[PDB]
């Protein structure tokens, strides 16, 4: 899990910082910053494929121009009020960014705990009736009666 | 042989002649015979006239007879002159090999095997035994360098030098047979290095480890530790000993049996030196020179610094870009010039098998799309130029960011996961293959059942490519 | 659902050959990291631009008994580990 | 010259070993030829490999009328090519007149051996007295002269082989007959330039050998495992 | 007869790709194959083994 998690957090940093430098310009405030660097390419790995790459299917009904309201900022336009970013450098990175996490990234992690089961359980159940030991000892311990009558004794 | 030994001896004229009875029993394989009645008496022996019957017995593979003529006297040393080398690699010296070694030379070059090419153009126109185990050796003769193998001196450099040998002549693609028989011989020989270099590790660790680093006066003119790397010998570094002298040599000057919370609390609060948490085994200013020394601790005061200057670089990218460079993208800089620095030094220092690396090749990659971005971005007053350097500046902080997981490969958790991830590639290209065909094959069916001759390429390659493409993380085609 | 869950399937595969190969592909590779870190002698990361200075400074201005002693020592393991082989 | 087959390579590796592991002298002739070549190489082995815990003691006493480049100091010579060997931490060489006398430092040593051989020393677990060994494995008129010698002496405890030449007529046997039939049949080519006055002086030898059975003993063929010299001694 | 060990073992293996890569030797790297076959009159250099 962990060597999952830390492969993981590597691919979404690189490409949330990427696409935020190539949408916008100079977001100044930081949960706009983290909303859009960490937890949105975080959602990726659920099957989400991340939005506002597309140019064709971008509204901006949904920008704030200057950081005033809860909004996204804009990609940032040209001189003709249109978007700067190319949909050739983006649709692939995203492309590439959706392959590398939800499927080789999962699918190794299937099998690596599928690897770690066919070792362990042979030993597993030597662990268990070992850690039984523990439970036996801390019921046949005490002199007890019944749980919530315990405040008695 | 011993029908004609017994009509060769009673003539009572040649019982003086053991010499004749000693070519005798040469050219019959009789070892029991020639020891047992040669030998025994010990009533004229000179030492210096077994020359002839010691080339004789090399020529014809009787390795049991050299075998019992060094144990009655012989010096190889004294014995070996450039003649006889000039006699063996010249006349002695077989066509097909000769043919397997040009053809080792010319697909699948080493620095061994140029070694040993230079010295075989020698002696077809000064360390005898090891030129001698060389010839023995890439023969298959597998009998006689055991023999010579047990007189020399640097035994382990030896068996390393001749187990790449062989495990590079096996991979020539004629003459199959030979190829299986001197990769039997190489993985003989490496498995005779390492259970001799474990007895001599078991032993006594400061002699191995005095063992591990020796040139030989130029043997090949490598090292032991060095001709086990070049042939890719795992298993002679995969052992006890070998482990243990790295991991000494990469704690340093601290003991490794103290836990490695206690050195990274003391890198990050760097007074604390001077105390008692850290042992010191393998006055207060030595204590600082023997923490700030070792490879542990200067490594990780590097990762600490890599992490910051991803830190700066992410905030210079996305929340300070102004149209002229402000003071963080100077504090940037210098350090992107420290990385460049010490980059050219390793490069300086390795030559050109640095580019061998593919580390260093996407390492050579982002410092040029650095500076490429630098020049995009000093054009002020350009709208075009300035985010065209940006756009730059965010593809080299995707290979900025990509380069941490190799440095962190020396873990002893995500190590060898990081090293097996990249034994899955031909498993992504048959996948991808795969996916490949039948997304062209259902894309261009769908564009051309449903629509009527589209003229514009992006549209056909939104629509043939894209979401198709979409479709494997279940989006159902619209 | 095929074509992924193919992929699986070889992924598992490939981990359950190369993970007893791989601790030694892994303590392999160490070498190459405790070479590049014990080669240098240097100092801090950020102040290593410093001693590139002083390398600067360098191009400014400008048989043994022992190892026969540990050699012999060696010959000594060697016949005794050729014992060793004929003994078993 | 001198023919070293492996069991008596691994025979003189484990006494080495033994006089190792007692801190013991060892006795010898001293020169650079064949056994004393051996047991210098092995001595020089046991000293590398440890290089303390005992440093063992190689007293090689020749006869100084066979010794070819002699040096008269007081100051360390240096002896290059009887040859000596380069191995032995001790050397003694007797002294006496012209160069054709062999059989000379035989005298001395034995003298010493008695010496020892009679020699307090409480520390022990012989009762004092300091015991001795000896061995003979080949051949020759001095490994005779010597074994009896010894025996004639008090507390010589000799140890002989199986394998060599009088070794095998002495582990064989155990009358002037008798002697004869072994000798002829295990030495056949010295025998011929051997003069019968001498040869019934060495069944004289022999006799005063099997005088004292109790104070010889054997190594065997069968008995050729591990431990054997310590089995012996 | 279905008896795909007799062609599994190496004999009929080299046999098969001695056969197969034809004139050119099976020791030469396959980009070079590949490279001159993209540029045709590049045939006449020393960058295929003929053996
Ligand atoms: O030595 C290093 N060079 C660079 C580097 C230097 C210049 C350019 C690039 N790059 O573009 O990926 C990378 C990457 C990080 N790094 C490093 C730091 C700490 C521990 C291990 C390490 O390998
Ligand atoms: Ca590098």
């Amino acid at each position: 899990v962990f060597f999952f998690l830390f492969l993981f957090a590597v691919w979404m940093v690189a490409f949330g910082v990427a696409r935020q430098g190539i949408l916008r310009q100079n977001e100044q405030r930081w949960r706009w910053i983290f909303r859009s660097v960490i937890y949105e390419p975080y959602l990726a790995m659920f099957g989400q494929v991340p939005s506002d790459v597309d140019s064709t299917t971008y509204d901006f009904s949904h920008c704030t121009f200057s950081g005033n309201e809860s909004k996204p900022l804009c990609v940032e336009l040209d001189e003709h009020n249109l978007p700067r970013f190319p949909e050739w450098i983006t649709i692939p990175l995203v492309c590439i960014y959706m392959l590398s996490t939800n499927i080789l990234l999962v699918n190794l992690l299937v099998a690596m705990f599928g690897y770690t089961v066919g070792i362990v359980q042979e030993n597993n159940d030597q662990v268990w009736k070992f850690q039984r030991y523990f439970l036996v000892q801390e019921y046949c311990n005490r002199l007890n009666i019944p749980f919530p009558f315990v405040v008695f004794a | 042989s011993y029908a004609l030994y017994k009509a060769f001896s009673t003539n009572e004229q040649d019982k003086d002649n053991w010499n004749g009875q000693l070519k005798l029993l040469l050219e019959w394989n009789q070892l029991d015979l020639a020891s047992d009645e040669i030998f025994t008496n010990d009533r004229r022996w000179e030492s210096a006239d077994l020359q002839e019957v010691m080339f004789t017995a090399l020529i014809k593979d009787r390795p049991k007879f050299v075998r019992l003529f060094l144990e009655n006297g012989l010096n190889l040393q004294k014995f070996l002159t450039n003649e006889v080398l000039t006699e063996l690699f010249s006349t002695h010296f077989s066509t097909l090999v000769y043919r397997n070694l040009q053809i080792a030379k010319n697909s699948y070059n080493d620095a061994l095997l140029t070694f040993v090419w230079k010295l075989v153009a020698n002696f077809r126109r000064r360390h005898p035994l090891q030129a001698l185990f060389i010839w023995a050796i890439l023969q298959n003769k597998k009998e006689l360098s055991k023999v010579i193998w047990e007189q020399t001196k640097g035994c382990t450099l030896a068996a390393l030098g001749a187990s790449k040998l062989l495990k590079t002549l096996a991979k020539v693609k004629n003459d199959i047979n030979a190829a299986g028989e001197s990769e039997e011989l190489a993985n003989e020989y490496e498995t005779r290095a390492v259970e001799l270099f474990t007895e001599c590790y078991s032993n006594d660790e400061d002699l191995a480890e005095q063992l591990l680093v020796y040139s030989c006066e130029a043997w090949g003119g490598s090292n032991c530790l060095e001709l086990a790397v070049e042939a890719t010998d795992q298993h002679f570094i995969a052992q006890p000993g070998v482990q243990n002298f790295l991991s000494k040599q990469w704690y340093g000057e601290i003991s490794r049996d103290t836990k490695n919370w206690k050195i990274i609390l003391c890198l990050f609060i760097i007074p604390l030196v001077g105390c008692g948490l850290v042992s010191f085994r393998k006055k207060l200013l030595w204590y600082y020179v023997a923490f700030f020394t070792s490879p542990f601790v200067v490594f990780s005061w590097n990762v600490v610094f890599y992490i910051a200057f991803l830190l700066l670089f992410a905030y210079v990218l996305l929340m300070d870009f102004h149209s002229v460079p402000h003071t963080p993208e100077l504090i940037l800089y210098a350090l992107v010039f420290v990385l460049f620095c010490d980059e050219v030094r390793q490069w300086y220092m390795n030559g050109v098998n640095y580019f061998t690396d593919l580390w260093n090749v996407m390492d050579t990659l982002g410092l040029f799309y650095f500076i490429a971005g630098i020049v995009f971005r000093l054009h002020s007053s350009n709208k075009s130029s300035l985010y065209s350097g940006r756009v730059i500046f965010c593809l080299d902080y995707i290979i900025f960011t990509l380069r941490l997981i190799h440095i962190f490969t020396v873990s002893r958790n995500l190590g060898p996961k990081i090293i097996m991830l990249q034994r899955m590639l031909i498993d992504v290209f048959f996948f991808l293959f795969l996916f490949a065909v039948w997304m062209v094959a259902f894309g261009v069916a769908r564009q051309g059942i449903l629509r009527q001759n589209e003229q514009r390429w992006r549209w056909i390659f939104r629509s043939v490519i894209y979401e198709p493409y979409l479709a494997m993380f279940g989006q159902v085609p619209s | 659902i095929l074509l992924v869950n193919l992929l699986v399937a070889m992924f598992g595969y490939t981990v359950g050959i190369v993970q007893e190969n791989n601790d030694q592909v892994w303590k392999f590779q160490r070498y190459f990291l405790v070479q590049e870190y014990c080669n240098r002698l240097n100092i801090p990361f950020p102040f290593v631009v410093f001693a590139y200075f002083y390398m600067v400074v360098k191009k400014c201005f400008k048989f043994r008994n022992e190892d026969n002693e540990t050699l012999a020592w060696e010959g000594v393991m060697k016949e005794n580990y050729l014992v060793k082989i004929n003994t078993k | 010259n001198f023919a070293l087959k492996p069991r008596m390579r691994k025979i003189f590796s484990r006494l080495i070993y033994i006089a190792q592991s007692k801190g013991a002298w060892i006795l010898t002739g001293g020169t650079h030829y064949g056994l004393m070549k051996y047991i210098g190489e092995v001595v020089r082995d046991n000293t590398i490999s440890r290089n303390s815990e005992e440093n063992i003691v190689a007293i090689g006493i020749a006869a100084w009328g066979m010794v070819s480049n002699r040096d008269t100091l007081i100051d360390e010579g240096h002896f290059s090519a009887y040859i000596l060997d380069n191995n032995h931490t001790h050397l003694l060489l007797v002294d006496n007149g012209c160069h054709g006398h062999p059989t000379v430092e035989a005298k001395l040593r034995n003298q010493l051996e008695k010496y020892i051989s009679e020699r307090t020393s409480q520390d022990s677990n012989y009762g004092g007295k300091i015991p001795i060994v000896c061995f003979a494995q080949g051949g020759g008129r001095e490994t005779l002269k010597a074994i009896n010698t010894s025996v004639k002496s008090k507390i010589p405890c000799v140890v002989v082989e199986g394998s060599g030449q009088i070794a095998d007529v002495i582990a064989s046997l155990v009358t002037s007959s008798m002697v004869k039939e072994k000798l002829v049949r295990f030495l056949p080519r010295t025998v011929s330039r051997l003069p019968e006055e001498e040869i019934e002086s060495w069944i004289k030898w022999l006799k005063e050998i099997l005088e004292s059975s109790h104070l010889l003993t054997v190594i065997k063929m069968e008995e050729a495992g591990d431990e054997i010299v310590s089995n012996a001694i």
